[PDB]
RNA sequence: AGGAUAGUGGCCUACCAUGGUUUCAACGGGUAACGGGGAAUAAGGGUUCGAUUCCGGAGAGGGAGCCUGAGAAACGGCUACCACAUCCAAGGAAGGCAGCAGGCGCGCAAAUUACCCAAUCCUAAUUCAGGGAGGUAGUGACAAUAAAUAACGAUACAGGGCCCAUUCGGGUCUUGUAAUUGGAAUGAGUACAAUGUAAAUACCUUAACGAGGAACAAUUGGAGGGCAAGUCUGGUGCCAGCAGCCGCGGUAAUUCCAGCUCCAAUAGCGUAUAUUAAAGUUGUUGCAGUUAAAAAGCUCGUAGUUGAACUUUGGGCCCGGUUGGCC
């Protein structure tokens, strides 16, 4: 016995114990105030239905080169901007200016990656055809 | 660097990469027969082993 | 909001309620696989002013509502199944295709109903562009 | 506003994904009987694991106990009404003892396979699916239909469906139409 | 073909409805698929109580092509049959008349043509023929 | 002590008494909180959902109030106000889809304005009348279970044997390969035709059909380690890009783009978000606390939690029950 008194009486103080040193995870802690539900931008959500602006691009740190041209894109459901990626070779000439986008995360909880800073979500779907379907090109790019 | 993504830097580089076709095999079968061929020709028309076994030995 | 019924006009063929039907596009012949749909009509209303009355089915020359179509046409269309057919015209019409205006939303956030607002704009009616 | 109807799945994958020899392992359990995918390893194994796991909690409680003496001898001659193991072995503790390729030796891919008639388990698998071979009067379309270990008396062809006899085909009947152009009117 | 053989199985007669309820077992070798009556009209005839009393469902067709499961229904009375004979089974038979009133959406409707009545109408017949034209 | 109440009761009323709950957490706030029977993962010990099939509750746009009737504070009943909203002759009158379809709005997101009481039941004076309760159908890769994508031949070639053992060439059983040329097996579709179904669709059935690589077709990822599968070829050269991490690309790229070959699962595969185990990285079973982050600077003390020993042990008689015993 190194604390915690074994006492089968005591269910009580090592109940409260558990539940104060239950707040100290970094899962626990951010279910509790409902994390996506007041902050992060995806409203508790996998994905959201995008608008984009115009086109940029973000650098990537040391040790490497090559600027990896994100994209900055506001969302419909709460009404404020954010950068995304675009994570593939070419195709940011499919993606136009002003017109649907539909994104998502990338799987890392935020945090990003290790290669680009401040972008979080990653480019599905573009006007209703999936551009992953334009990379590996086997699809309808439609009448603008 | 605000505007330093140029799109003259783009998918150009993967264009100027050459453009052919894949050669065309026969019906590979689809199904038990194909496992059929990936038994016996791991584990039955196999006579090599270089240290244990080598399944795609690429040309040394 | 608008779900905007299809003024169209049978010329062969009594047409049904509960059919399949191919639709197609404003300038395009059935070989390739591009802008060529194929679905199902909702339901096939009449007219006189202002108010409709449901039918099943129509002989030639008969001037129809069709209803939940819209979807799928761009200002002009045919539906056809017999897919050896080709397109029925666009006669390059008329007048005024013709000035042009600028217009903007205030306050910097509803962008996405103005840009659905003039997407659908533009297959509510034909004149304008 | 209804009744439902329950579902159930009869698998479950393996934990761990690749392992060099453990793959193959199961490759010698394909490439034995001719099988068709990995899955129906997986779901023996799986039948092999809920009667371990039903096996193991008869063991653990208590002898004389009649729960263990109605679901340990109603369990093992279930075990044996389709044939997995003979009167040999009939002690309660070979269930446990049990092995994946014993399992698989009672299904009708591999007893067409043994009883003569078929040469091959590839030949015998498709002599299962195109509606050939009952197992009494019934005929039976199921590679995995696990033998009741009472119709080898009377595990044979159909009376119908050549190679089974009655007629000799209907396709046979455009090769003899090829008789009926040549040499046949 | 090959002897069709009509056998019959569990063969329970009813008293207080004046018939037998019985499952017909049907085992059809080199020739499938017969009819609903064809096989009424055979088990008509060892039953003895008339051709036209018996009400038949069925013929299951088992697995393989050979084998059915039937289940017939003879009576022990002619004409009380058609007082309690299911009526779909009748009109599948022939012997009486098959209904014929309007679709579910011209009945319901009419339900609601039926409450803006007032009484049997017809005084507002005079009065919708007097006034308009005036 | 009465007033009402279907009857109990600070339920309400007048008088009188100052009382109720609490450091076992009341009170107050939050709750992406309907409550349970369960569901998912699974050594045991459990963590997390459960709006939804079953039981019970609340509500019918938001709060009130009321008649009829045995049963309602009913809402496919009414009255008034609010908030939405309709028609017109401008006088006024209709109003509740969190029922069933359907359409907006919001949308990461969710199906027909079908048939019919045939079934299970229900209501009414009562077989019949009725029931968008219900069942039948079209959308469906929301989930599960079974399992096609072609079989065996013959030649030839390399063989692997065995024995001729001198092996050029053999008999003998077996693998690939060169599609030479056969003979069968049909079934996914297709439909004479019957059944199924009240009615048809569809499954089970069943004539005439329905197969030689191109068809009647298998995709999705991947090939540095992780982690099984390339030191194969051509390209750009820290550009373009890859990648969940470590890290590759600066001229030979076993990672980028292609092409060949191969790996993994197979009618499915990834992808993203919340999850559970692995997390003996929440731990009661079962963590760590001298240096990896941490033993209040030290002590007193009320709750709480724990707290020495001692009080019929033993001996004997007999009876019946069970398990195993020259048996």
């Amino acid at each position: 016995g190194k604390g915690k008194p074994r006492g089968l009486n005591s269910a009580r103080k090592l109940r409260v114990h558990r539940r104060n040193n239950r707040w100290a995870e970094n899962n626990y802690k951010k279910r509790l105030l409902g994390t996506a539900f007041k902050s992060s931008p995806f409203g508790g959500s996998s994905h959201a239905k995008g608008i984009v602006l115009e086109k940029l691009g973000i650098e990537s740190k040391q040790p490497n080169s090559a600027i990896r041209k994100c994209v900055r894109v506001q969302l419909i459901k709460n009404g404020k901007k954010v950068t995304a990626f675009v994570p593939n070779d070419g195709c940011l000439n499919f993606v136009d200016e002003n017109d649907e986008v539909l994104l998502a995360g990338f799987g890392r909880k935020g945090k990003a990656k290790g290669d680009i800073p401040g972008v979080r979500f990653k480019v599905v779907k573009v006007s209703g055809v999936s551009l992953l379907a334009l990379w590996k090109e086997k699809k309808e790019k439609p009448r603008s | 660097a605000k505007v330093h993504g140029s799109l003259a830097r783009a998918g150009k580089v993967k264009s100027q990469t050459p453009k052919v076709e894949k050669t065309e095999k026969p019906k590979k079968p689809k199904g038990r027969a194909y496992k059929r061929l990936l038994y016996t020709r791991r584990f039955v028309n196999v006579t090599l082993v270089n240290g244990k076994r080598r399944m795609n030995p690429g040309p040394s | 909001k608008g779900r905007f019924y299809a003024f169209g006009r049978v010329f062969a063929g009594t047409v049904k309620s509960g059919q399949k039907v191919r639709i197609q596009g404003p300038n395009y012949v059935p070989g390739k696989k591009d802008d060529l749909f194929i679905k199902a009509i909702q339901r096939v209303v009449l007219m006189m002013g202002r108010f409709v009355e449901p039918i099943d089915d129509c002989p030639a020359g008969n001037i129809i509502g069709l209803v939940g179509i819209d979807q799928f046409l761009l200002k002009t269309g045919t539906l056809t199944t017999s897919e050896t057919a080709h397109n029925m015209k666009v006669m390059k019409f008329s007048v005024s295709p013709v000035v042009q205006v600028a217009v903007e939303v205030k306050n910097a956030n509803d962008l996405p109903k103005l840009v659905e607002g003039l997407k659908r704009l533009s297959k509510s009616d034909p004149c304008v562009l | 506003p209804r009744a439902p109807r329950t579902y159930s799945k009869t698998y479950s994958t393996p934990k761990r994904p690749y392992e060099s020899s453990r793959l193959d392992a199961e490759l010698k359990l394909a490439g034995e009987f001719g099988l068709k995918n990995k899955k129906e390893i997986y779901r023996i194994s799986f039948q092999l694991s809920k009667i371990r796991r039903a096996a193991r909690d008869l063991l653990t409680r208590d002898e004389k106990d009649p729960k263990r003496l109605f679901e340990g001898n109603a369990l093992i001659r279930r075990l044996v009404r389709v044939g997995v193991l003979s009167e040999d072995k009939k002690k309660l503790d070979y269930v446990l003892a049990l092995k994946v390729e014993d399992f698989l030796e009672r299904r009708l891919q591999t007893q067409v396979y043994k009883l003569g008639l078929a040469k091959s388990v590839h030949h015998a698998r498709v002599l299962i699916t195109q509606r050939h071979i009952a197992v009494g009067k019934q005929i039976v379309n199921i590679p995995s239909f696990m033998v009741r270990l009472d119709s080898e008396k009377h595990i044979d062809f159909a009376p119908t469906s050549p190679f089974g006899g009655a007629r000799p085909g209907r396709v046979a009947r455009r090769n003899a139409a090829r008789k009926a152009e040549a040499s046949g009117e | 073909s090959d002897a069709v053989t009509i056998r019959t199985r569990k063969v329970i007669s009813n008293p207080l409805l004046a018939r037998k309820q019985f499952v017909v077992d049907v085992l059809h070798p080199n020739r499938a698929n017969v009819s609903k009556d064809e096989l009424r009209e055979k088990l008509a005839e060892v039953y003895k109580a008339e051709k036209d009393a018996v009400s038949v469902f069925g013929f299951r067709t088992q697995f393989g092509g050979g084998k059915s499961v039937g289940f017939g229904l003879v009576y022990n009375s002619v004409a009380e049959a058609k007082k309690f004979e299911p009526t779909y089974r009748l009109v599948r038979y022939g012997l009486a008349e098959k209904v014929e009133k309007a679709s579910r959406q011209q009945r319901k409707q009419k339900k609601n043509r039926d409450k803006k009545i007032f009484g049997t109408g017809k005084r507002l017949a005079k009065k919708v023929a007097r006034r308009n034209a005036d």
